[PDB]
């Protein structure tokens, strides 16, 4: 509970962050107002992907940034791996047509 | 019958259930957290406040000297002046010239308005729960309040109850507490014996009528300059004003997981934190035999309208093929989904509408009307409001929170990425052969 007290003075405008777990602020002597944050990102998961990736950006940036790398590397690795072993294949059996 | 189950701590957010007998209707049950209280066991440890620092009278003996024993009084320094000459109105109180000798007197007491202004100092041990339940069972509605430390059978009628263990207790006060005036605050304040000028707790005693006072003011006492018969001292600041000058916060302001903290008796209400397992020995009074309870025959839900949220953002129909009259429940079997009616009345070959919260972009779940399940998929949307006034109805799960078409491209990817490692060792295979 990341408790911010503060007198204030004046009109001003304030900027709180709201989770999914929810922000409760007691304004004065009025009473406690509890708020809770939804997963409102911009973008749609169900269209292209870009839409998906900016909206799982906006959702959760580590785990969409981890997830893309995660995709990245592997098809990396696999094209490499699977071009290293295509080549293997081709002058090994280019061999017994290239020492005759 | 006796049915384990686990219920969020959350208080509201009333939670479904279905309890199926072999030889009994599908009946329902529907548990509701309504209230709940930590409540710690805490001992007196001392209470503290103001003190009035009360000077006696100045003992002005004469053509000698004196010396002042040692006192029980609370904070008792005492000085001998020689060499005074004390001079009230009307002259000179003694005749002994430059010889007199004055004996000045110091010792602290509770201010006349601490009965009210005082501050209680608590060790606070571990806390036991009440749950307070709302068990809606076979159209009945039950109140009652158990704890949940378990083996407590605290209900009435023929509802049991018992309240597993908590998941993990969070225990939102600290080993040390002090409570003034209402307001608990987490502070480390010193031990009984313990005690520092211009601090907390430097006055001490058991209770605000209690001869026994301890204090640790630093009060001194000061050779009176003019003749006059005052007694000049000068003492450290009262801890209690320090204290209350930077006392921070208290913990109504400061306290994990939402819940207010309230005074006579020390308590966290409504504290959501956790999941109690619920395990109810249900009576057969509200069992219904089922021969007698109208069966349906197909069923198939086709929703429309889906958007994933805290609130019942969902529609979906049920299209019923059922044979008597009456009404048998509903229920989703999913941990992400959970519908918002208990009962409805199926006439025969009809349609039905519900609805349901959810927290994934895909709503792919089984509902049971009457027993016979039936899954269905849906294509949900996310929420326009960014902020919402009422808490969430179920919980985000890491594999439901992927979409079924964001899922398609990332297995997808992973699976043409396989099957090129798959193309590659049969081709290192093929160059092998030969
Ligand atoms: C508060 O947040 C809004 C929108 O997020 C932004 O436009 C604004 O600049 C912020 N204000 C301050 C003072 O940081
Ligand atoms: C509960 O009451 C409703 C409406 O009053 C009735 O239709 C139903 O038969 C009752 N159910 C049970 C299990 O007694
Ligand atoms: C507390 O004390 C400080 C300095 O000792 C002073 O400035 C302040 O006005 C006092 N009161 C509050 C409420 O902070």
């Amino acid at each position: 509970a990341d408790a911010t007290a503060e007198w204030i003075t004046g009109t001003t405008s304030r900027n709180f962050s709201v989770g999914r777990e929810g922000l409760e602020y007691v304004w004065g002597n009025h009473e406690p107002v509890r708020v809770w944050a939804q997963e409102s990102a911009p973008g749609d998961p169900h269209g292209w992907p870009h839409e998906i990736i900016i909206h799982y950006y906006h959702r959760h940036p580590v785990y969409t940034v981890i997830v893309l790398c995660g995709v990245a590397l592997a098809i990396l690795v696999g094209t490499a791996s699977s071009a290293a072993c295509i080549a293997k294949a081709r002058r090994d059996c280019l061999t017994p047509y290239a020492l005759a | 019958f006796e049915h384990a189950t686990t219920v969020p701590n959350v208080p509201g957010i009333p939670y479904k259930a279905l309890v199926e007998r072999a030889g009994y209707a599908p009946l329902n049950l529907e548990i509701t957290v309504v209230s709940s209280e930590l409540t710690p066991s805490t001992n007196k440890e001392y209470v503290t406040c103001k003190f009035h620092t009360v000077v006696p009278s100045p003992q002005v003996k004469c053509c000698g000297s004196l010396e002042c024993k040692a006192s029980s009084k609370a904070d008792y320094t005492c000085r001998v002046f020689g060499g005074v000459y004390p001079f009230m109105w009307g002259g000179a109180q003694c005749f002994c010239d430059s010889e007199n000798t004055q004996l000045s007197e110091a010792y602290v007491e509770f201010a006349p308005d601490c009965t009210i202004d005082h501050a209680v100092a608590l060790k606070v041990h571990t806390a036991a729960l009440k749950v307070g339940l709302r068990i809606v069972y076979g159209n009945t509605t039950a109140r009652l309040d158990t704890f949940v430390n378990g083996v407590t059978p605290g209900s009435s009628r023929d509802l049991k109850v018992i309240a597993g263990p908590i998941s993990a207790a969070f225990s939102p006060f600290d080993h040390k507490v002090v409570i003034r005036k209402g307001l608990v605050y987490n502070y480390d304040f010193p031990e009984y014996g313990a005690m520092n000028p211009g601090a907390f707790g430097d006055i001490q005693a058991s209770s605000l009528d209690a001869t026994d006072i301890v204090a640790r003011t630093d009060i001194r006492l000061l050779k009176p300059s003019v003749k006059n018969i005052h007694v000049p001292y000068t003492q450290a600041v009262s801890g209690y004003e320090m204290w209350k000058n930077n006392s921070g916060r208290p913990l109504q302001e400061t306290a994990p997981f939402g819940c207010k903290i309230e005074v006579e008796p020390l308590r966290a209400t409504n504290c959501a934190y956790g999941h109690i397992p619920i395990s109810i020995d249900i009576p057969d009074a509200a069992f219904v035999r089922s021969s007698e309870s109208p069966t349906i025959l197909e069923v198939s839900c086709t929703v429309a309208d889906c958007i994933y949220s805290a609130d019942f953002g969902g529609s979906l129909t049920l299209q019923y093929k059922a044979n008597r009259e009456g009404h048998c429940p509903v229920h989703s079997h999913s941990t992400t989904a959970v519908l918002k009616e208990a009962t409805t009345h199926v006439t025969a070959t009809g349609s039905i509408t519900l609805h349901f919260s959810t927290s994934s972009p895909q709503a792919n779940f089984i509902v049971s009307l009457c027993g016979k399940k039936t899954t269905c998929n849906a294509e949900c949307k996310p929420p326009a409001d960014h902020i919402i006034g009422e808490p969430h109805k179920v919980d985000q799960e890491f594999q439901a929170a992927v979409s079924k078409t964001s899922w398609n491209w990332l297995l997808a990817l992973f699976g043409g990425a396989s099957s090129l490692i798959v193309v590659g060792l049969i081709v290192l295979v093929c160059s092998s052969m030969l």
